[PDB]
């Protein structure tokens, strides 16, 4: 069976536009983004998340995972992408060849 | 970057004076909602999209408590 | 009792039944081992 | 206070390890078809290159480890990149976790070149050039080096994980710190971190390949 | 305690020993430098014999760190 | 299934066998596999939100040891 | 972006909870203050 | 340490046990490298005819 | 009391001796990347010399560690 052209619709790597167009008739569109920094200031704010040394070491390897993605994210792309094609080629220069074959015979 | 203030100055200003009344009314109105028994008749869609709305306006409020202590995390004393 | 020995069993027989032989003795010293050193505590 | 990333994990007061470890292979599907998604296809061309590089240097009775060999290192790198995250339990930096995978897969080796290769591999005890006036304690060291040879295996990994997370942890601690004193020593701070955490990342992968390679190195050695 | 005191000490001492690995990773990855400034062709088996060597230093290392760790936390 | 029923008889109608529990993870997994991994020209957040799942849940079991850290007291 | 606005009960709800949130959020504010200066002078 | 509470030690062994020698494996062993294919377009001895 | 004070501090003055070790096994690996990409056609005899080399380097750093261990757990 063949595979969808595409994935979700994913809106900062982290949320899905599902959420976006699911908050939007009852909030509009600032909604999911009023909704999202108040609940971020109420969770740094009662003391759920404590800012710590892991905060730090978060926003490090964050910051190393972001710029790797939006650096060497589209060459890993249209490798991936480069791979397949040559593999298909490869396999329709393989039918050709076969078929010729039996013709010759 | 320069539609972020569109959006806030469009959708989340502070009611007009005009619009407490319809503010008024429409509270007249869930309330009114809450004194029939007309809650009961709501399905799980909306009764959830209300409650994030509440959820909402209260991190507004928890907002509003640490814009008064001038401070973020706890109190600064 | 099904599917735990047709997906699980015969694809890990040649291995589990002819290479991993010395790979269990191993594993018995290792279970000695730890027994020996959670017993001395 | 300070060992708590290392401390067993629990959950509503469950043995929550369980999912820690069992997760790494649900980041690895798996397919029938011939062109599948770019993860599986870069998934199997890394795997592809990673057996190509570790099993080629061996006979056949050697290379029927090769599933065996690859799926170590694929789990042990999976797991200590999984590490990285923040507040993450990494189980490689527990002793137990580490000397289960390596008394078993090196006594299997010692033992397999044992059964065959008898009298080959109580010869190896001793480099055969080796002039008389001492081959008897030569082999002393040889016999102390090989029962060596599988607690520093676990070890050298149990460290090199442990200590590298401590380390990051602590320049953590460091620049919060100095989040309140001095904004541009915080910001080099930080960048120490940041460059440390991509030693970090190097590392990891490091540790699995070499793990790999040291019970590769047994292998065809008794074989 | 006196006890305290020396467990102190002895971590000092034995975290010294680390010294000779960071030498010996030195030396391997220089040596690494120049044989492939030789002959930039063996690159996989150059890099392999690199690993390989980086992780007996390794060991080492991390023998004695442990030492360190085990005199200090635990005993 | 859910979102469509708002009565507590689904909840009596769905099984709770250790094969009911098994069989509704393994329907799980495999709508979320195909829909944001197993689709070609895909993308990296079918990684990247099993990864930030995984961080909320090893924060929440490494929370007991972080109450005891709180800047401030109340 | 064009504009895609809110909705009724968003400007009901939203806005006067909205007030009622930041005017008990001042209440509230000044009223664990005074205690907690109490308490910040009872460091000692 | 914590890597010697020798009292947590099997819930760390055999969880990995599984993963290492019984999940992973069978994620490997359904990863195949089929062999390229070669269509070999010279593949023709009919004969002569007895003549 | 003072003997195991003075027991921890000679187990980490002995394990400092390890790192001689270290640096011996760097260098016995560095040279054998050096000398094959030298002469890539030795392979076996270089890696039998370094086998050797590095048991030689080991007995030494497990005479070092042993003796912690004498002094340490036994003496």
């Amino acid at each position: 069976p063949p595979l969808p052209e595409y994935g979700g619709k994913v809106r900062y790597g982290l949320i899905p536009e599902e959420f976006f167009q699911f908050l939007y008739p009852k909030t509009g569109v600032t909604g999911p983004y009023v909704l999202g920094t108040g609940l971020i200031l109420y969770a740094l704010s009662k003391e759920i998340y404590v800012i710590s040394a892991e905060t730090f070491t978060a926003l490090s390897v964050l910051g190393v995972m972001v710029y790797g993605i939006k650096k060497y994210g589209p060459f890993v792309a249209d490798f991936a992408d480069k791979l397949n094609e040559q593999k298909l080629a490869q396999l329709e220069e393989a039918k050709q060849a076969s078929i010729q074959h039996i013709q010759n015979a | 970057l320069a539609t972020f203030w569109y959006y806030a100055k469009v959708e989340l200003v502070p009611p007009t004076p005009a619009e407490i009344p319809r503010a008024i009314q429409s509270l007249k109105k869930i309330v009114n909602s809450a004194q029939t028994g007309s809650f009961k008749q709501l399905t799980v869609k909306e009764a959830v999209l209300n409650g994030l709305v509440a959820t909402e306006v209260l991190m507004w409020f928890y907002v509003g408590e640490i814009i008064g202590k001038r401070g973020i995390i706890g109190y600064d004393v | 009792l099904q599917s735990i020995i047709k997906n699980i069993w015969i694809p890990m027989k040649p291995y589990y039944t002819k290479v991993y032989q010395e790979i269990w003795i191993g594993m018995g010293l290792m279970g000695f081992i730890v027994y020996k050193i959670r017993a001395a505590d | 206070n300070l060992f708590a990333s290392f401390i067993a994990p629990t959950i509503l007061g469950l043995p929550a390890a369980v999912l820690i470890i069992l997760f790494p292979p649900l980041l690895i599907p798996t397919s029938k078809y011939l062109i599948n998604n770019r993860l599986i296809t870069t998934q199997q061309w890394l795997i592809k290159l990673t057996s190509k590089q570790m099993m080629t240097m061996h006979n056949t009775k050697g290379r029927t480890w090769s599933l065996m060999l690859v799926s170590l290192i694929i789990f042990i790198a999976t797991t200590n990149l999984l590490g990285l995250l923040p507040h993450s339990f990494t189980p490689t930096t527990q002793l137990s976790m580490n000397l289960a995978m390596a008394i078993p897969l090196w006594a299997g080796t010692v033992i397999m070149g044992f059964r065959s290769k008898i009298k080959n591999a109580l010869a190896h005890f001793l480099p055969q050039g080796t002039p008389t006036p001492l081959i008897p304690m030569l082999v002393i060291i040889e016999t102390i080096s090989l029962l060596i040879q599988p607690m520093a295996l676990a070890v050298r990994l149990t460290a090199n994980i442990t200590a590298g997370h401590l380390l990051m942890h602590l320049i953590g601690s460091a620049t919060l710190a100095m989040s309140t004193i001095n904004l541009p020593s915080t910001l080099i701070i930080f960048t120490i971190l940041i460059l440390l955490t991509i030693l970090e990342i190097a590392v990891a992968l490091i540790q699995a390949y070499v793990f790999t390679l040291l019970v590769s190195l047994y292998l065809h050695d008794n074989t | 305690d006196i006890d305290t005191a020396a467990k102190f000490i002895g971590a000092g001492a034995a975290t010294v020993g680390v010294a000779g690995s960071g030498a010996g990773i030195g030396t391997v990855f220089g040596s690494l430098i120049i044989g492939y400034a030789r002959n930039p062709s063996l690159k996989q088996q150059l890099f392999s014999y690199a690993i390989l060597g980086f992780a007996l230093s390794e060991a080492m290392g991390l023998f004695c760190l442990m030492v360190a760790f085990l005199i200090l936390f635990a005993m | 299934e859910v979102k469509l029923g708002e009565l507590p008889s689904w909840i009596l109608m769905r099984d709770f066998s250790p094969s009911g529990i098994f069989g509704a993870f393994q329907r799980g997994y495999y709508r979320y596999y195909n829909k944001y991994i197993n689709v070609k020209k895909g993308s990296i957040s079918g990684i990247t939100m099993v990864l930030a799942c995984y961080v909320l849940f090893s924060y929440s079991f490494s929370y007991k040891h972080l109450k005891h850290e709180r800047l401030r007291k109340y | 972006v064009p504009p895609v606005q809110v909705s009724p009960l968003i400007k009901l709800g939203r806005y006067s909870a909205l007030f009622l949130g930041v005017a008990y959020g001042a209440t509230r504010y000044n009223y664990l203050k005074p205690r907690a200066e109490e308490e910040r002078r009872i460091a000692a | 340490m914590p890597q010697l509470n020798t009292t947590v030690w099997p819930t760390m062994i055999t969880p990995m046990l599984l993963t290492l020698f019984l999940i992973t494996q069978l994620k490997m062993l359904n990863t195949n490298y089929h062999l390229p294919p070669s269509p070999k377009p010279m593949k023709m001895k009919n004969y002569n005819k007895p003549w």
